[PDB]
DNA sequence: CTGCATCCGAGAGCTGAGGGAACCCAACCAT
DNA sequence: ATGGTTGGGTATAATGGGAGTCGTCTCGGATGCAG
């Protein structure tokens, strides 16, 4: 439901050192399937940190 | 209700109707090479023969539709009055027919292909004349009719 | 279509006369806050919202209903306008 | 301005013209002088391909009070 | 439009002019066609 | 002679025509006061006559008068009066009106014959004063000015305002019109049902009367204001009350296209 | 006589409709010379003047109709 | 996915560069890279060599010209609203015949705009295209007399604005008459002027009968040439003093002066070919040694007599023949405007030479270049042929660049066009597309150049043909004009061949456009390809031979309005031209040479070529086009990848892997659906919205100005009084919204205060707009290259972006002319679905097919079903492509896969399928006595499948056509059109509501509507609308007050427009007076105009 | 307020035109280039056609209502509604008579 | 004094949305 | 008290301008011909 990326101000921007624009990153992330092992869990925040 | 390419059934009689025409054509040419006919008479005879062939093809198409495929989508659409007229159905199945030059006179060779079989370049180009003339006719007619309506409203308004 | 439009059209010799009568009756109802109506409390036009049924604010519907009921008299040169308005105010302030 | 443009080969700036006029002339006065030399345009300037849209048809009244303001 | 005698006050001139003019656009094609109507 | 928003000036051609007339008149007076020879006076009188002619009817005798640097003839008072763009045909027999809107049309198969689907935003903008008065009746706003400021910004609108709007339009009708209007049926009255989205929903059975399809056609909406207008729209212009053609007497609102196919 | 629709329309008595139709300068100069008076009989003149057209609800046959209930009518009868 | 291609016709030559019609023309007109010593006499060079020498004394002579480099690059010109142009310098020398001294000086003449690589111009920061104009070719023509049969009229026509048309006609009397400048007079006078004796005329024209008898007139012949000049002058210019030199100058200027009359290269060529004679120059006659010498008049009279007398070998001219109509391209129009400007410059030079002090004068002071620059600006900013370039997608620009227009300056008029100027002539074959043209009032007047056509140096359209020798088709290609084409028999391109020998006893051919059947021996030329008959847009419609011409027209026109999509795909069925279209539009990026990719980024690609040189290509990202669509380039390469020459590096807008991608391939079913697809409406599934199909990016520009005012300068600042902090949250300390902030209608973008002690005058988002602010640009006074209008200190621009998804009210279209508005968006569970559970995406009404006769979409759907189940794409060229048997075989394979998949899992035939098979058996679609699998295979080979209804689970009672279809979203979106108004601004004079959504205007109630209101008898509605809602100021104020107070609106009054009418009628010295029933004056102005 | 029933159109005499006009326009000036105010005896002069602002003379002596019908002595501008600027005409006195082209052509 | 008979000039041709070139010289009035 | 404005003067001799448009149809006066 939500994405935050460092040093990007809107969906219509690009990230230095990254081939894909932010729109394509959102499109790819919309295909992610996440399983919650705990029934009471309502929301989670996954963190990703990578360097080329 | 659906439309497929095979639903535009082309009657078998059409083939015969074409061959018969190809027969009379030869006769006509003979009657022109031996002096019995002039250019004008031969031109008229070709037009008459192709017109009668087109009408006969229309009749054969609709008789086939009624006798073999009574629930055909195009036939049902035409007979119920929902959409379509017999001329369009004939163009779809039998043949388009004679076409008019920009000068207003008919061509000597007709369009013997339907829209299901697929047209060649030459028939498409000759039909472009009639298509363009109809479009321009519409374009002028709408303005002239608007002017007439304004004049009538102004003369009868009281 | 509006209910009973056929009868309303057959009640008058001209449809524009019916329209004029409906508009004038609607104006009369609007001016006095629906206190001059001839409808019984169970013939009153209702409107259903979440809170509950209330009176219909549209005066034209009221005029059509009263014209359908047949308790209104209409015609040409019935009463002087000044006297009409004064009497109207007398019965329904 | 036209002589400066011809010699220098491009449209001159206001400061160059002011410098070439002499004492008592700065760029600000030159802008004002060009500003006051402007001529009114026509309200019927044709806009678009068809001959039906005029410039003055897009000019609103800012003087008379609006119906909301009067109420 | 009502299959009943016309009401007094109807603007029949405008209705007649519109009724005549309506088909002419597109319905009538083009001595013959719309030019004949215009000439008449 | 007005100042445009950009600070520039815009003027009418009548000012230039009057200026030319005044210049020639003043020069004629000066020349007459000087005892000039008759050739100069004759030329001056000819030019004054030509200037008067240009003011009254420019472009009638000789070459029309134009403004320097352009080939456009100046529009005289007669030019203002006459023509397709003249006063009579453009501002007297037809006007632009308030309480009106326009939008694309979409098929409305679930509507009744007397109903049309109107977007919520169009209804809110069209019935704004009625909505303000009705909100005043309720407790949504203390006064009309507060209601106006609240309705001004889109994000400042709440839920009960929509119910107030639904109560406002109860029983009222609007006029739908598709250009070109070839017959009287090109304008018809409908009861608005509030819908979501941006498209007006039209009943399938009136498409033949409007000569409207759904390949990009747009239609305009108008709101009759007074009691007389509403009565006329509801009694004489209701769609369900106009079922036969005024030209032939045959039915004009009738099943077509898919309905015949199914039946 | 028989004249086309254009010439019949341009020959009407009302100078307002004729002036708003066509040939505005000729109609206006003839009307000004003759001192013509427009009686506002047709619909276009009333539309131009922003008046109520003499048709429909604006017809003299129907636009003077009054409406009243029985109680008020009886009260006026007693008065 | 594998691509399989059909077709038998092999093309000897590829398509020419698709934008050459602009680029080559401009290059030939400029000749920038040709050294001055070798420059030809075309373009602006010819204008320079014609206007100069400016003879007076003194003589100013032209030596050469040069073009410098632009002061600013293209992108810098785009941002600062400048014109991309180059300075033009001309070196001249002033000589003094009496003295001898020569002053040589290079003078700056102004700036000439430069066309970019793609073929467009940047004028004042805006992209513009010059459209080519089709017009009547100059020369000599002969036409039949319309009034009286058996006589003919000869016409001599120069270039536009380069001389008068000259008419020759044999009068009923029997004498010949020449009309020029609308002045009939006998031609024998002019013949005598040119120096013709009776013996010469009698010997030259005697054989032709009594015309030569009627031509001689002894009164005229007895007169000497000079006296004939005086007589001609008094006939042509009655009243003007008949001086000898003045008459000489007038007659010289009329027909013999090169600076006023000029028959072009086309006119000269046409005259030489028609009359069989040789011209010396470009004029009708020559003035040498005080004597006029004839050049064209005698040949013209000879041809006229021969044609009238029925001598064989002389024919009339068809004025719509494409050999008699020519094309003026951008270069020719620019050169003509340059010539006019140069003539004005010549006038200025002559005046300054006369008035200037002859002792101290140089070429620089004599030449004022202002008129030339003014003329160029006028041409490039106000000419009707210069049009705001359409860049919705690359195909839009490519189409616009190939457009041919009959309108424009000197062209035809839309209201006076008949039928001869709008019909497709027989000579259009291979030169002008007969299908693609506008549908409204411009039909037949605006057209497109054919795909293989090339405009030659003379302005005549040429088309290519293969040479056939002895029944053998060769590889030699000859480009021919229509006149040349008329002399041969040209065989159709679809004639069967074995190797390169015509393997057919009867060949279909054209003879002067007439279809004929000939033997292979008589064929002289052959068509190159069917593609050459139609334009580029029409070449992108598969199965074009199955479509009616009107719907092909609609599809061709409507493909231009396609919006780029963020997930665009190439069509399942292509014609094989999408790669050339994308390549020639300069939208994608290709590797210049063989090399290896070094760096890849979202805004940069650095490539290492085999030369060892690193080359960096920046990428245009999220840039606003002229139409608001977003055009961006996305890299399609990875670091370390080896790229050959011409390999794709970055994808352009509306392109997928180098193929044109204008829309999406969706699963469609052809069936009615609950009336939601009634009358062309379209029903779509929510699954399209879920996976971001038909989602587009749009950019809007908002501009504001801070200027100087008498009460003080305007200023952009954060501190504006009487606004809460909630409306100033997103503004920075400089009064501009921060990048990335979301804005809704009513939010402030740029803050501004004006001296009222200040008041709010900020720029806000109009109703119905908004989005995310993506860019801000500030231009201030003094910044290099900035040219603001006087008085304005600075300008602020804001670029705001929107992500628009498909919604109800949006327009969708296919390539076959089927267009429709989305009427309903259904949940996935309501959509009809296949027995394997896959739902369809789009439902199309079958009623659109039978009357529109666009059957190509049905064949496309069948091929799309086959490709969907086989996982491949197909190339089907127009008029030579997929036929029914091939599609049936492909469908057989697709059914084998589609059914073996189900049968492997262990499932038989459903009961519902059995019921549907029974129903189809009753319908006669399948043969009774076969197994259910065989019947299902027969239905699949007919393109029909069993389909289930999502609401009930019962099957549709008959088999339904289902398959993949290519559908594109159109630029007509309801978001940009929805508008409503209660009250707002009013006009200055009429006091009536303004028009347009931008002005928050109201809809116009025209005459047609008022008539309907009258026909309903709704007098009160009309009276309210005409006063209380338009221009009754007191009436509308009182109405608003009464409505907001709960009462009813009052009675109306006289509208203000009638007061304006009365005031304007009194200004014409006409007394208009309103009177009551008793003939007394009624003052409608409330005593405000009575002294 | 009587109802309007007929509209009459007729030729206008010079006396009628002079009675319509509130003054003769003697100069071709339109507006001042410095103050953007109408020039005296020009095509926009407030003494002839009326004030630009409601109930306020040109020189500012009177800026309040109740002065209806009062003409300021310094500036000569009547104090009234500004709307009178769309009703009040002026006139130009020709040195020599000129023919009305409508009755000539 | 009729009647023909061209001969010339005047005035029209759908709606709606959207369209963007002298210098000096010296007195004189407003504020 | 101050600038910006308003009108007047300049002395070899100087003496009839200059731009130009063409693919429409229909209607009603106007002029010139035979009877
Ligand atoms: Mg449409
Ligand atoms: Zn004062």
């Amino acid at each position: 439901t939500s994405v935050y990326i460092e040093d990007v101000l809107h969906e219509f921007s690009t990230i230095p050192g990254v081939k894909e624009d932010v729109v394509e990153i959102i499109l790819n992330l919309k295909e992610l399937v996440v399983r919650f092992l705990n029934p009471s869990l309502q929301t989670v925040t996954l963190l990703l940190k990578a360097e080329g | 209700i659906t439309i497929g390419i095979d639903d535009a059934v082309i009657p078998e009689e059409k083939k015969q109707y074409l061959e018969e025409a190809d027969r009379k054509l030869l006769q006509i040419e003979q009657a022109y090479e031996m002096g019995f006919l002039t250019d004008r008479e031969r031109y008229d005879q070709i037009l008459q023969l192709w017109t009668e062939t087109t009408e006969k093809v229309t009749q054969a198409v609709f008789k086939n539709f009624e006798e073999n495929y009574p629930f055909n989508p195009l036939y049902v659409m035409a007979q119920s009055g929902a959409r379509g007229n017999p001329q369009q159905i004939r163009q779809l199945c039998g043949l388009r027919g004679l076409m008019q030059k920009p000068s207003g006179e008919t061509f000597e060779v007709p369009v013997r292909s339907s829209f299901r079989e697929g047209l060649t370049v030459l028939e498409y180009f000759i039909s472009s004349h009639g298509a363009r003339k109809g479009g321009a006719d519409t374009a002028l007619r709408t303005a002239d009719s608007g002017y007439l309506t304004r004049k009538l409203v102004d003369v009868t308004h009281e | 279509a509006e209910p009973g439009i056929d009868k309303l059209f057959g009640m008058v010799d001209s449809k524009y006369r019916l329209t004029v009568v409906v508009a004038k009756r609607a104006q009369q109802l609007l001016r006095h806050g629906f206190k001059n109506t001839v409808l019984e409390p169970e013939e009153r036009p209702k409107m259903q919202t979440l809170e509950g049924l209330f009176d219909d604010p549209n005066a034209v519907t009221w005029a059509m209903k009263e014209l359908l009921t047949g308790r209104l008299v209409f015609g040409e040169n019935l009463v002087p306008e000044d006297r009409l308005q004064k009497e109207m105010e007398r019965l329904y302030p | 301005a036209r002589q400066l443009q011809q010699e220098l080969g491009r449209e001159p700036t206001y400061e160059e013209i002011a410098e070439a006029m002499g004492p008592g002339w700065d760029a600000k006065r030159v802008e004002e002088t060009l500003k006051i030399a402007q001529e009114p345009v026509s309200l019927e300037t044709p806009i678009g391909d068809e001959k039906d849209s005029f410039y003055g048809d897009f000019i609103p009244d800012e003087h008379l009070p609006s119906p909301v303001d009067a109420a | 439009s009502m299959a009943r005698p016309v009401s007094i006050g109807e603007a029949v001139g405008i209705v007649a002019a519109q009724s005549i003019g309506e088909p002419g656009t597109q319905l009538t094609m083009r001595t013959q066609g719309l030019p004949r109507v215009i000439e008449l | 002679m007005v100042q445009v928003d950009g600070g520039r000036f815009a003027t009418s051609d009548l000012n230039d025509l009057y200026r030319r007339l005044i210049n020639r008149n003043n020069r004629l007076k000066k020349l007459l006061a000087q005892g000039a020879p008759e050739i100069i006076i004759r030329n001056e009188k000819r030019m004054l006559q030509e200037a008067v002619d240009a003011l009254l009817d420019n472009g009638r005798r000789g070459a029309p008068v134009t403004n320097p640097g352009s080939d456009r003839p100046l529009r005289s008072l007669t030019d203002i009066l006459s023509g397709k763009q003249g006063r009579f045909r453009q501002n007297l027999l037809g006007k632009r009106v308030d309480y009106s809107g326009r939008s694309v049309i979409v098929v409305g198969p679930q509507l009744k014959l007397h109903q049309c689907g109107l977007p919520k935003r169009m209804a809110l903008e069209l019935f704004k004063p009625f909505l303000l008065k009705k909100m005043e009746e309720k407790g949504i706003a203390p006064n009309v000015k507060a209601a106006r400021r609240m309705l001004e910004r889109q994000r400042d609108i709440k839920d009960e305002v929509w119910d107030a709007l639904e109560e406002v339009i109860h029983g009222k009708v609007v006029l739908l019109n598709r250009a070109p209007t070839l017959h009287r049926l090109g304008i018809q009255a409908f009861q608005p049902v509030l819908v979501e989205g941006q498209s007006i929903q039209l009943h399938p059975l009136v498409c033949e009367a409007f000569n409207a399809d759904f390949d990009g056609d747009q239609m305009a909406v108008h709101v009759p204001l007074s009691s007389f207008a509403q009565a006329e729209a509801r009694i004489q212009m209701l769609s369900a009350h106009n079922l036969l053609s005024p030209a032939s007497g045959e039915p004009l609102a009738k099943p077509s296209r898919d309905i015949i196919l199914g039946l | 006589l028989l004249m086309g629709v254009t010439k019949s329309a341009l020959s009407t008595k009302s100078w307002l409709s004729a002036a708003s139709f066509q040939n505005t300068t000729h109609v206006l100069t003839e009307a000004a010379i003759a001192g013509k008076k427009d009686e506002l009989i047709g619909l276009k003149e009333n539309v131009i003047l922003g008046r109520l057209i003499p048709a429909g609800t604006g017809s003299d046959f129907v636009r003077f109709t009054q409406v009243v209930d029985q109680k008020t009518l009886k009260a006026i009868e007693e008065a | 996915m594998e691509i399989k291609r059909f077709g038998r016709i092999r093309e000897v030559i590829p398509l020419p560069p698709l934008t050459e019609i602009q680029v080559e023309s401009y290059r030939r007109a400029l000749q920038a890279d040709v050294p001055p010593e070798k420059r030809e006499n075309v373009g602006i060079q010819a204008a320079f060599r014609e206007t100069f020498p400016i003879e007076e004394g003194l003589v100013l002579d032209f030596l050469e010209y040069r073009l410098g480099e632009p002061p600013f690059p293209q992108d810098e010109c785009r941002e600062k609203d400048l014109t991309y142009q180059a300075p033009l310098y001309a070196r001249l020398q002033l000589i003094h015949k009496d003295t001898g001294l020569i002053k040589e000086d290079e003078v700056f003449l102004g700036h000439i705009p430069l066309m970019t690589e793609d073929g467009s111009f940047i004028i004042n920061g805006a992209d513009r295209v010059i459209v080519s104009q089709i017009h009547r070719s100059p020369g000599v023509y002969f036409t039949p007399d319309p009034a009286r049969p058996g006589r003919y009229i000869a016409s001599i026509i120069p270039l536009p604005k380069r001389g008068p048309w000259i008419d020759l006609e044999v009068e009923p009397n029997g004498v010949v008459s020449m009309k020029v400048n609308k002045r009939k007079f006998p031609l024998v006078l002019l013949l005598r002027v040119l120096g013709y004796d009776q013996e010469t005329l009698a010997r030259e024209l005697g054989a032709y009968g009594e015309l030569v008898q009627g031509l001689m007139d002894e009164s005229v012949f007895a007169m000497r040439p000079e006296e004939a000049l005086i007589r001609l002058f008094t006939l042509l210019r009655p009243g003007d003093p008949p001086k000898r030199d003045k008459a000489v100058a007038y007659v010289y200027g009329l027909i013999a002066d090169p600076r006023r009359y000029d028959l072009g290269e086309a006119g000269r060529y046409k005259a030489e070919e028609k009359l069989g004679i040789r011209l010396s120059g470009r004029t009708l006659a020559r003035f040498e040694d005080g004597e006029f010498k004839d050049e064209v008049f005698l040949p013209t009279l000879r041809y006229l007599f021969a044609l009238t007398a029925g001598v064989p070998g002389h024919e009339v001219d068809d004025i719509d023949h494409l050999g008699n109509r020519r094309i003026r391209t951008v270069g020719e129009l620019m050169t003509d405007q340059f010539r006019v400007g140069l003539a004005r410059l010549a006038r200025g030079v002559r005046e300054r030479m006369l008035m200037g002090s002859e002792d101290s004068l140089t070429p620089a002071k004599l030449v004022n270049s202002r008129p030339l620059e003014a003329a160029i600006r006028e041409f490039f900013s106000r000419s009707q042929l210069s049009q705001f370039k359409d860049e919705t997608n690359p195909l839009s620009s490519l189409r616009h660049k190939r457009r041919i227009s009959a309108l424009g300056p000197g062209g035809l008029t839309r209201e006076r066009a008949g039928f001869d100027v709008r019909d497709v002539h027989r000579t259009h074959y291979g030169r002008i597309c007969p299908v693609e043209t506008p549908e409204g009032a411009n039909i037949g007047l605006i057209t497109s150049l054919a795909a293989y056509a090339r405009v030659d140096e003379l302005g005549f359209i040429r088309t290519p043909y293969r040479r056939v020798v002895g029944g053998v088709v060769t590889d030699e290609v000859v480009y021919m004009t229509a006149t040349e084409e008329d002399r041969y028999t040209i065989a159709q391109a679809n004639t069967p061949l074995e190797g390169n020998r015509i393997a057919a006893e009867r060949v279909v051919a054209r003879r002067k456009g007439e279809p004929v059947i000939v033997s292979p021996e008589e064929v002289e030329f052959m068509d190159v390809s069917p593609k050459q008959v139609f334009s580029v847009n029409t070449n992108l419609i598969p199965f074009l031979e199955h479509d009616d011409a009107n719907r092909a027209l609609m599809g061709s026109n409507m493909q231009t309005q396609a919006v780029p999509l963020i997930r665009a795909q190439a069509p399942v069925v292509m014609t094989g031209l999408e790669e050339r279209v994308v390549r020639d539009s300069l939208a994608a990026l290709y590797a210049e040479e063989d090399g290896e990719v070094a760096k890849v980024d979202g805004n940069r690609i650095v490539v290492r070529y085999e030369d060892g040189r690193l080359v960096e290509y920046p990428l245009r990202r999220f840039y606003r086009s002229n139409q608001g669509t977003a055009l961006d380039q996305r890299p399609r390469v990875v670091v370390g990848q080896r790229v050959r020459k011409g390999d794709l590096l970055a994808d352009g807008p509306a392109s997928e892997n180098g193929f044109l991608a204008l829309g999406q391939n969706v699963l469609v079913a052809i069936m009615p659906f609950d009336g939601y697809n009634f009358e062309d409406a379209i029903v779509i599934s929510e699954e399209l919205l879920k996976r971001d199909f038909y989602t587009s990016i749009h950019i809007e520009r908002y501009e504001i100005e801070a200027r100087d005012t008498k009460l003080g300068p305007e200023r952009i600042t954060r501190d504006i009084p009487h606004l809460s902090e909630a409306a100033l949250r997103d503004l920075d300390e400089e009064g501009v919204v921060r990048i990335g902030a979301e804005v809704k209608p009513g939010d402030i973008l740029v803050g501004r205060t004006s001296f009222k002690d200040v008041k709010d005058t900020s720029l806000r988002v109009p109703p119905g707009e908004g989005g995310i602010v993506v860019r801000t640009v500030r231009l201030r006074r003094g910044d290099p290259g900035v040219e603001l209008k006087p008085g304005v200190r600075e300008v602020v621009r804001v670029y705001v972006a929107q992500k628009r998804k498909l919604q109800v009210g949006d327009k969708l279209a296919n390539r076959h002319g089927n267009k429709g508005v989305v009427a309903k968006i259904l949940p996935v569970e309501d959509m009809p679905h296949l027995p394997d559970g896959t739902p369809v995406d789009v439902i199309l009404n079958p009623l659109g097919v039978p009357s529109r006769m666009n059957l190509g979409q049905i064949l496309e759907t069948h091929l799309g079903l086959a490709g969907y189940f086989l996982g491949q794409r197909y190339i089907s060229p127009i008029f030579d492509g997929a036929k029914e048997p091939e599609i049936k075989e492909l469908l057989a394979q697709a059914f084998e896969v589609y059914f073996g998949k189900r049968k492997g899992e262990g499932f038989g035939v459903d009961k519902r399928e059995v019921e549907v098979l029974r129903r189809a058996e009753k319908l006669g679609l399948v043969t009774p006595g076969k197994t259910p699998e065989e019947q299902l295979k027969e239905l699949f080979l007919q393109g029909k499948v069993v389909l289930y209804d999502g609401r009930t689970g019962e099957p549709i009672e008959g088999p339904i056509v289902v398959g993949q279809m290519f559908i594109m979203k159109l630029y007509h979106m309801v978001e940009d059109k929805m508008h409503a108004r209660s009250t707002g601004p009013y006009s200055l004079i009429t006091q009536q509501p303004l028009g347009g959504k931008a002005q928050f205007g109201g809809q116009r109630f025209g005459e047609m509507e008022v008539w309907a209101l009258e026909a309903y008898g709704a007098a009160h509605t009309l009276q309210e609308m005409l006063t209380l809602k338009s221009d009754d100021i007191e009436g509308r104020n009182a109405a608003y007050e009464a409505i907001i107070k709960g009462e009813d609106v009052p009675e109306p009054s006289v509208p203000e427009s009638f007061r304006v009418l009365v005031k304007e009628l009194q200004a014409l010295a006409l007394d208009v007076q309103t009177l009551d029933e008793k003939d007394n004056p009624v003052d409608i102005f409330e005593g405000l105009a009575s002294k | 307020k009587k109802e309007v029933r007929k509209v009459r159109i007729a030729l206008a005499s010079p006396e009628k035109i002079r009675s319509w006009s509130y003054g003769e326009v003697e100069k071709p000036e339109t507006i001042n280039y410095r103050t953007l105010k109408p020039e005296r005896d020009g095509l926009f002069d407030e003494r002839i056609f009326g004030p630009i602002k409601d109930y306020e003379c040109a020189c500012g002596k009177y800026k309040r209502q109740r002065f209806e019908g009062k003409v300021c002595e310094r500036c000569g501008v009547e104090v009234t509604k500004s709307i009178v600027r769309r009703y009040r005409m002026g006139h130009i006195e020709l040195a020599t008579p000129a023919a009305h082209i409508w009755f000539v052509k």
